[PDB]
């Protein structure tokens, strides 16, 4: 009966913290510890270490132990995670992991989306369309689409024409660039038998703050 | 005590073959009681959680197919996946826990290869309608590549200019299977007029001949 | 005695309290012919449960909805048997038992 | 057979009496072996799905309840409610699971036992608020009538003029012992302008004479 | 105990896709099949059919005969039916139901009463109510209601004027006008020597939209 | 078995009146009775009846004897309730469990909350920047914070550093003014000779009135 | 019509002690046959709905510990709490079923005092500005400190007007166990321009003197 569930709903400015804890429960309280792992943009699972409050003290991984001074319910079975001085170096997405004497990881849990942006203020997609300059000799077929720039929050999937061709659109893994702003892009290929006969929207969907904008390409 | 490092980063995988991966554990692992080893596979679709393959270090979770057949102890360690399947490819990963800490590879990306075809380059220039906003971009960039092992070389001036961002590629394409990697470039518009060159050079592998984009102001 | 199946139910059924052995061995490499084998069927479908030691030789066509074929077949009215489609030249493990 | 749907309209049924849900088919109980019904009953409530009521035309499961009076058999089906309640207040339907082509029929929906009556005509004045959106809506509204197959009259400035009035009856009433006719007139301010006077005529059975109220220019 | 579970609000635009599914549960999919309605919103019920997946085809009556390439999957406890070309007035509800040995269509789930309109502009609800000016001279009773303006879907539930009489729940079946929402109406008695001590207040509950707005008649 | 389930609170002009129950099943209409249990904002509960199995017959409380409206179902053995004309104390949500034999209430339901009020929308409350003008000779510590006046319906969370740690949030007992609405803030630590290295934004961040406003205090 | 009374009026106890709650019945409960008390004691945690304590005055419920004890006589059987625990930290309720009508108290909420902490309470001057908002709202807070009887005190030139002003506390916390506290302050326009000096003073048990502060023109 083991059932784990991450939770809290916060969005966060830079300078605090972040908490995520895995509700546990479902067998006896000491006859497992069960430890936690960190996640940055689909890279290795870099664990960190684990307290056990039967045992109290704190020793981990010398690399991953002096940020957290953690407290931890034996009564709720619930095991929190909370390293200190956090900037966006820790700005991952966090795991707990459930040991056994035979194997160390097979079953995994939800997950979180904990990011720590750098106070990037609530702003939609900026629209800005791509023209050819020399002569239209890209080659196999046309190339055209606006491109999105200095938005926020992610993420970004574009519905073109009215949700007519809409298999297949494609977004980067989030970084910050030196703009201060996520800078992602999704576009894709259209064929080359529209040139001209067909007209070019662009439908951005940025969900997360609903905001909904038409621009023309040429 | 033990350090593992994981790759190769991007090389087909076939149906059929014996999958190694060079993982690299730097001391024996031989348990002294009882000679009972204890290791753990992780596969993780992507961006899944992961989940076990080899356990004990030899083997396997019953009820599991039978794409599965893998082992290795002390410094010996390979994944092995027969038939690899479309929805096979993603990202394999290495881990021993004989000893604490835990070590984690870079990643370790296993493809499917086809018949040899590539892409023609693209090259954006920004429009001069947008120019209402007062910015101006020029970018870079080269989407739906097969196979991922393509270059981006920045060179302005003459000048080498790297070390300005951090990158996570994309993954597979619904269309072609191909890939994309993007390097965006900004900049202020009061140099934007009075400066013009602006440029990169591609050296795509599936390219016969030197592809040398250039664009000219003014026509 | 004591297993359930299709074909323990509406091909050959075997009492609980069965003593007594049986002989089986391989027969397929001249019994057949290229081209599938439709002389060795199996029933699947039958709208009378069948009782131990009861012979199915008729042929009805199966009777899918509730809504009955009475002779007129179509829609939810589909044939009840279908041939092995197997290849000669396999294994035993492709290949009948002869008992 | 012949996929059923029922006419004429009106085959009167009462509520609380030996209730007929009236649907005939067009065989006889001539089932060529073995002699099997193949009968149904779906009747569909407020929200409710209908479930298995009844099947076979002569057995119901164990659970099911008592309010089915077996009756009829062959070229006809009749249903008769036990004790018709408020439970048992709503649109009726019948169907049947024979033969080709399946289909389920137009039911028949439920009126109560109750005299015909007059329509609450009454005038009431727009509000100022409302007159600023840019249309005119003044409600002309109707209650206490019957039957299920009406009509009403509209006459607009001494010319017949119709299809341009809204018209729907409401359902079978919970509280005040009425039915009504939602209207909501559809015009262009431009009309309220170069026409002055707006009033509805109601000629429903329940009148003596239609009720017409007359106003000066200006409301 | 074989049951059925209907899944996922419709507001169906044309031209675009659509998510076929039915939770089989209560029985070993390989022993019992899925037979499928339409309910035509207010209209006859409409019979189409099902399937026997073992062989699988299949023919329906004539509206849902060939529009849409057909499937079915006897492993994954999932039957299939689906509509191309879905327009706002054959706009229904895809309803599945078991089958008996004996009996074709035996349980169903809990349902969808779902009210679908082909993906129409949004308009903003505007409060319109219409109040007398001059004293009633109507005599005893009259018949007024409130306008609830752009709402989607259904349903509402309305008291009126603080119980003058314990009626007053009213919300008549609506046709598709052109504004792309349907329109609301009631009716309700209240004396009209009242001026001074009663007054006409509308509570707009729509709970899709969630709107709530009160006014006081001076 | 013995589940009474309620949920959803309506908000109704008075003078009119809701139907909430509380069903049982499974039982013959012989045996058991009900009882209905309302609080008033951490004052007196307010009783209003039980239901009669055998007759039919009902009870009232002396005091509010003629609020309840008798109707009993024995084919269902389930009644439903209602009242007319209630009070300001009645005015909160409603609770029940099945009466037992032997005490009053062992397992409940969710309930529903009804109050009385005045036909009054949802009015804004007034937001101001926060700057100190005095020097900070309070004691102890430093605090600050923003009113937050007039909200409907339940919760309302203003942040403090986009509310890290569960110091913050709060629920106060119930207590009713002329409208009834309620005033929420938040609890921070910040030590007392720091001020001036600090940023203190109050933003209003009303999940369930979708709410999202952006706002910088210098 | 029916009075029964708990007790006591007020008791600010701490988590270990023995703490007294009892509630009253009219008359003595016993009767002859089955020697027993229709009367139940119930907890209510914050939030969460009463749970029962108490039944029929001499035994335990099943899932309901040791730790309440059945006791008491005649009128009144007791609620003890033996080590009063922490998850006990609630209000505590008495129940009668023993004569109609079912009517019922406020309860005892247990809680404790502590020395006073005072909160950082500041005072805002409204500029002219403020009044193109519609809305006056002055910011007086209060926080962090017990009892439940505190006080807010408004003095204005030596003037003392009443009638505005109201409280609101929270529950008890686990680390502290204080409450958190929230007054508002409403004023009119006519005292707005006419006068330069409101304020809110504080003055609660744990304060030695009450500061009277004051500010000079100028910033
Ligand atoms: C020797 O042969 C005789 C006669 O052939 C057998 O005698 C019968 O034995 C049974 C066994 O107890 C007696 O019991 C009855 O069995 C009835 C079941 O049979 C029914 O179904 C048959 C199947 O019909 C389908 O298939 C046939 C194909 O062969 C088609 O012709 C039909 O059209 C159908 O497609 C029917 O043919 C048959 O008529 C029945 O409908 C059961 O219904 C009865 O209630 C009862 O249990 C039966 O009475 C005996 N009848 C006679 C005439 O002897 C005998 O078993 C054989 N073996 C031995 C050892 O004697
Ligand atoms: C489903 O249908 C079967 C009949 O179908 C038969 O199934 C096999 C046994 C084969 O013989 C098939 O060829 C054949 O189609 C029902 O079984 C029996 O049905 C008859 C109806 O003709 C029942 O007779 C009556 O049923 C009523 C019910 O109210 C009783 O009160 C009467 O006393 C009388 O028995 C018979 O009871 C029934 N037998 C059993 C054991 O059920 C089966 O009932 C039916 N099930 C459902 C859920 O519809
Ligand atoms: C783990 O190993 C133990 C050996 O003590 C065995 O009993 C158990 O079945 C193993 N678990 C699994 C999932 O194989």
């Amino acid at each position: 009966e083991v059932q784990l569930q991450q939770s809290g709903p916060e969005m966060v400015k830079p300078g605090a913290s972040v908490k995520i804890s895995c509700k546990t429960s479902g067998y006896t309280f000491t006859e497992y510890t069960i430890y936690w792992v960190k996640q940055s943009h689909g890279k290795s699972l870099e664990w960190l270490g684990g307290i056990n409050p039967n045992i109290g003290d704190t020793t981990y991984n010398q690399k991953f132990k002096g940020k957290a001074t953690l407290t931890v319910d034996t009564s709720s079975s619930t095991a929190y995670m909370e390293l200190r001085s956090l900037t966006s170096e820790d700005s991952a997405v966090y795991y707990c992991a459930r040991e056994v004497y035979n194997y160390s990881f097979a079953y995994w849990g939800q997950g979180t989306l904990v990011t720590v942006s750098a106070a990037s203020t609530t702003k939609g997609p900026s629209v800005f369309p791509l023209a050819p300059s020399s002569k239209s000799t890209s080659g196999g077929t046309a190339a055209l689409g606006c491109l999105v720039k200095d938005y926020f929050p992610e993420p970004v999937t574009v519905s073109w024409n009215s949700g007519a061709l809409t298999s297949g659109v494609h977004t980067f893994p989030a970084v910050l660039q030196s703009s201060g702003l996520y800078s992602l892009s999704s576009v894709v290929t259209v064929p080359s038998s529209s040139l001209g006969t067909q007209t070019y929207i662009c439908n951005v969907n940025h969900k997360p703050s609903n905001t909904k904008v038409d621009k023309k390409a040429e | 005590d033990i350090v593992m490092s994981q790759s190769p980063s991007s090389l087909a995988v076939s149906v059929g073959e014996k999958v190694t991966m060079s993982c690299k554990s730097s001391q024996s692992l031989l348990y002294s009681s009882n000679q009972k080893n204890y290791l753990a596979w992780y596969q993780q679709k992507l961006g899944q959680t992961p989940k076990l393959l080899i356990y004990w270090a030899s083997s396997r979770e019953s009820g599991v197919p039978d794409r599965f057949t893998g082992s290795g102890s002390g410094t010996d360690f390979t994944l092995t996946i027969s038939s690899v399947r479309a929805e096979d490819l993603a990202v394999y990963y290495c881990q021993q826990y004989y000893r604490y800490p835990l070590t984690f590879g870079v990643g370790t990306k296993l493809e499917l290869k086809r018949t040899v075809a590539a892409p023609s380059v693209f090259i954006f220039p920004p429009s001069d309608e947008q120019l209402k906003s007062g910015t101006a971009s020029v970018v870079c960039l080269l989407n739906n590549f097969y196979p991922r092992e393509a270059k981006v070389q920045w060179k302005v001036d003459n000048a080498l200019q790297s070390g300005n961002s951090q990158e996570s590629v994309t993954e597979q394409d619904s269309k072609d299977s191909t890939y994309s990697l993007s390097s965006t470039l900004t900049l202020s518009k009061a140099d934007y007029e009075k400066h013009k060159v602006y440029a990169c050079e591609v050296t795509h592998q599936g390219l016969s001949s030197p592809v040398t984009k250039s664009f000219n102001r003014g026509e | 005695p004591g297993q359930t199946g299709k074909i323990a139910d509406y091909n050959y059924k075997l009492p609980d309290d069965f003593t007594g052995c049986v002989i089986a061995w391989n027969s397929n490499n001249l019994d057949s012919k290229v081209g599938g084998n439709y002389n060795y069927l199996y029933r699947l479908f039958r709208k009378s449960n069948l009782k131990p030691f009861e012979r199915d030789i008729s042929t009805e066509i199966y009777q899918a909805g509730s809504t009955p074929c009475n002779g007129v077949e179509g829609f939810n009215c589909y044939f009840p048997l279908q041939s092995y489609g197997f290849q000669p030249t396999n294994g035993v493990g492709y290949q009948p038992y002869r008992v």
